[PDB]
Parts: C-alpha cells; structure tokens; sequence
DNA sequence: TAACTTGAAAGTATTTCGATTTCTTGGCTTTATATATCTTGTGGAAAGCGTGCTAACTTCGGCAGCACATATACTAA
DNA sequence: TTAGTATATGTGCTGCCGAAGTTAGCACGCTTTCCACAAGATATATAAAGCCAAGAAATCGAAATACTTTCAAGTTA
RNA sequence: UGCU
C-alpha cells in the first residue's frame, strides 16, 4: 500500500529499501504484491527511471569533501547528475533497462560518468571501490551491466570518425563517453 | 516474532519537526515535564518599516502578561537605567509591560 | 555484560539498500561417474525420492529432484533406459561404492 | 692535444607472477487450474502522577466550631 | 425544702479562607485465550530470462634481472 | 495585533 502511494504520485521509491524497513523477505513481498494486485486492479504507474536515477545520484557524497573521500574524488553535482540521466537514457533507447533491474544499470551510469569526468586520476579505480569509496552495497550484475554499457559505448566509437581511427577500448573509451 | 527488532523502524522522524514546526508558529508553549504553560512567545513580524521591524525585534514581555492593573511593573523604575528605553512603550493596555 | 565478544559492523547505509531475491540454495554440480551412479539408483529403486534422499546422504532430496526433472526435460532416452533396466537392491555394495564416492570426492578435493 | 677502451651506473624494457576480473554452472523467482488435507498462521469479541500559582480586587456569607453563658434540673445540707 | 452546681440548649459570636464573580470603546484576525475459519505447505510442466554465489582462464600490475648510455678516469699517441 |  505504500509502495502503490508513492507511485500514484510519481515519487521513486525502492522496494528494496521499502522490504528493508519492513522487515519480510523479496519473495513473499513480490508474491503477496502479485497477489493483491491481482484481487484489485489499481492503477500501478511504472516507475520513472529520471526520479530513479536522481534519488540514487543524491545518496552518493562524492558532493561535499569529507574527511575520509579526498577532494580528487568530489566531482560536481549537476554535471554528474546531467551526464547520469543522458547514459540511463542511453541505456533505456539500447534496451538495456528493459527486462533487467534499473538500479544496476543506474550505478554503472553514475560510475561511467564519475569516471569520465576526469578519466587521469581513476582510471585504476574499480567498481568494488567506488562502491566501497561511496557506502553503497554494490550490485551484482552492475558489473555485466557496465561492460554492455562499455560496448555499446565502444560501438557509437566505431560508428564516430576520430574514435574508430584511435581504436579504443572498454578502459579508454571512458575519456570519450562525453564526446559520444 | 523471531525477527529482531530494532528502532530504526519506528525512529520517528516527524516528531520534533511538528512539534517545533506547532511551538513556534501558535506560540504556545506546554511544557508537561515543568509544568510550563505560556502564550503569545511568538509573534508575527511587523513588516511596517524597517524601523518597525528592528524594533520589535528587540522587544520584552513581562511574566505578568495584562493580569492586573497593578501599575508597579507597568511604572518606569529607576533600575532600567541604560539597560531598557525608558520612553519606548506601546501606548494602549499594554503599557508598562512591553 | 558483553566483554568485547562482538565487534560493531559498518553496514546499513541509512541512504538506501536493494533487493537480492536469492538466499539459501546455492546447489553444487553433479559430475559423470555420481551421475552414472544416480542413473542406477534411480534403476534400482525408481522416482520415489525419499529412498533416494536416504541413499545418499552427502546430497539434498531438492536437488536429488532438481536433477530428475532436468534429465525428464532434456534427455528423456536414458530415463526410459533406465527404467527398462532392473537391479535388485543391494545394500552392502551400495555402502561400498558410497565410501569409494568418499575417496574419489577427498581425492579431488586433494587435487 | 684529442681518440678509444675502460666502470658502475639508469631505464628501460620485457617476462613472468600475484590477484582481481570475467566467464561458465545451477535453480528459483514468476504465469496461470484445479486436484487435496494438518496444525498452526491469524480475526474478532470480550472483560478482569502530580505541578504551580494564586492575578487581583468585592463582598459575600456559611457554616465550622466552638464555645461562652446561662437557665434549669439534680443533689447536699 | 432550698441554695449550689453541672450540663446542654440553642445561640451568637469569630475568623476562614475561599467564591463567584467582576474590570470601559472599534478593525484586524494493554492482556489473556479462545476460537474457528480459512489460509501455510505441501507434488508438477513450463516455456521464459535475470539474478547470486563457486570454479577455471585471462590479463593487468609490477618487481627483479638483462641491454644500452653515460659519464669519468685512464690509456697509446 | 494595532487604532481612537
Ligand atoms: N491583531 C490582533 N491580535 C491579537 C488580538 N487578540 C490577541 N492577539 C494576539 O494574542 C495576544 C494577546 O491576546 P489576548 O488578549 O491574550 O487574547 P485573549 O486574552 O483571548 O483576548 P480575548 O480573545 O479578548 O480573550 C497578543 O499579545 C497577540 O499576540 C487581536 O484582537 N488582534
């Protein structure tokens, strides 16, 4: 019922986190939401991935310097938020979303954009650190959903002119993901 | 249950903000754990001029608050020397107690 | 009182957490020669799973199902070879072979 | 007054090695239909402390109690 | 029989603190059980893909040696 | 809360 609220008006809100503060598990959660969506039939607004993606975005604290995040990984808000919902809407038109969970697609994109604006200095950065740099459990298949992410980057460098001559990779093509 | 249970589901995060949000815009004030039950602490700024505002920002209410026209505290003693204006007053009931 | 028996764990961030949908199963494979020795239980004694749970006592009945349902729904000829087959029940030779299964599973684990 | 053969002195390069990642496995989740049965998951209706201050006038305004006085009935001479 | 004395007789006095009631003119504004009815927990395809954790292979990172350079001091001249 |  709360979860129905929240989408009735727009609003994101994870069912992980709702299952979090409710103390049941994924499976009967999913199968008693079934169940009684089933016996009413209200309307159940799909979940907008822009409200997703922003919700997420504002958990990170690469904003403020905090004493144990150096000022090297403090990257800008709007910038990184801007460049976060253009991958997450890369990915939804790739059919990337679609079928899969979003909030690993969601990481991958704030990763791939926090790499990207400023490629020197984490390019030896991993997806296990950031996570553990962040405070954020890291998803499973956030990993399967980067390197699908990092190919279709590479195939939109090999359909750019400049790119396919340079003849990047899935660790250089992070430089570029801007200019694609 | 089995299930253990932690605050963390029940910490109540609307509380202090109503409750702050209710003492400070109706102004009144009940205090059960000391007994404390007043009105009128806060009061809308008047926006009349910058005079009116930078004066009413440093205004006193007195504990008496109109109980009765006793003219002791509502008279100027010679104690407010130098701490309170001794001409500044609203004319009208509340004279002597503002 | 606790005398320092636990240490405080930095878990839960207050932000937000996932799902995972997945807790407990995590199976283990079978390999040729267990599943060879599977084709002849299920010869000697036939689809009554709680003879075979009790048989073999290093595997799950669930995944003793498991696997049946996967050889009905991929390789359908060897279950009918199997139940055109016939052995009589042995059990001290079972015993045998379940502790030469032992060995052979220490053996790999060595290797 | 140069020229070539010295020496330990750098980078600098490549080759393997620790390690983490990526790639494989199952197996469960879920979709409908009904088929059928044990104890234990609940619905729902009952019912067996603790303060402070007076906000001050007026003029009650009664009764509490008390309590003082005494008129009378009892008792000693 | 009569004067002196004890009692209650209602009466009338005092304080007793409290009782009702007052204060002038606009515009703003929880527990036990008990209980009964229906809902866990159960086999079973079943196509389908996504997910979450062991293993096996791969390549990145880089550390301990092998080449070349480079001086600098010393040789045949 | 201001006004007389
Ligand atoms: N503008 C305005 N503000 C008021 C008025 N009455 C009360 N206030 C606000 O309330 C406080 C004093 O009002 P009070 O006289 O205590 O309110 P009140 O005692 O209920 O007055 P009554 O309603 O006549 O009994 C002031 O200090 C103001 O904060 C009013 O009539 N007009």
């Amino acid at each position: 019922c709360v979860l129905i609220t929240c989408r009735q008006h727009n609003w994101p809100l994870t069912m992980g986190a709702i299952c979090t503060l409710l103390y049941a598990d994924l499976d009967v959660f999913s199968s008693t939401y079934m169940q009684i969506v089933k016996l009413l039939g209200l309307d159940v607004p799909s979940l907008c991935l822009a409200e997703l993606v922003k919700t997420y975005c504002s958990s990170f604290k690469l904003f403020q310097a905090s004493p144990s995040v150096p000022a090297k990984y403090v990257e800008d808000k709007e910038k990184m938020l801007s460049r976060t919902m253009q991958l997450v809407e890369l990915a939804n038109e790739t059919w990337l979303v679609t079928g899969r969970h979003p909030l690993p697609v969601i990481t991958a994109a704030t990763f791939l954009a926090w790499q990207s604006l400023q490629p020197a200095d984490r390019l030896s950065c991993s997806l296990a650190r950031f996570c553990k740099l962040a405070n954020v459990d890291l998803p499973y298949p956030a990993s399967s959903r980067l390197q699908e992410l990092l190919a279709v980057l590479l195939r939109m460098a090999e359909q750019l002119a400049w790119l396919r001559v340079l003849r990047l990779d899935k660790r250089s093509v992070v430089k570029h993901i801007g200019d694609l | 249950r089995a299930a253990q249970f932690d605050v963390v589901k029940h910490m109540r995060q609307d509380q202090i903000t109503n409750g702050m949000v209710n003492a400070i815009s109706t102004g009144n004030w009940s205090l059960k754990r000391f007994k404390m039950d007043r009105q009128g602490v806060t009061q809308v700024l008047s926006r009349l001029s910058y005079i009116s505002a930078l004066g009413m920002m440093t205004r006193i209410s007195s504990q008496f608050e109109k109980t009765r026209k006793v003219s002791g505290p509502r008279s100027l003693q010679p104690s407010q020397w130098g701490m309170l204006c001794p001409s500044d007053t609203p004319e009208g009931e509340a004279c002597g107690l503002v | 009182c606790v005398v320092e028996e636990n240490d405080p764990i930095f878990e839960r961030g207050s932000t937000t957490t996932y799902s995972s949908f997945r807790k407990n199963y995590y199976s283990k494979p079978w390999s040729n020669k267990e599943t060879d020795m599977f084709f002849l239980a299920i010869s000697m004694v036939g689809t009554d799973f709680s003879m075979i749970g009790q048989l073999f006592p290093h595997r799950a009945r669930i995944e003793i199902k498991n696997k049946f349902k996967r050889e009905e729904k991929t390789n359908g000829w060897r279950i009918d070879k199997a139940f055109q087959e016939k052995r009589p029940f042995d059990f001290d030779f079972f015993a045998h072979l379940l502790q030469k299964v032992l060995a052979e599973e220490e053996k790999r684990k060595q290797k």
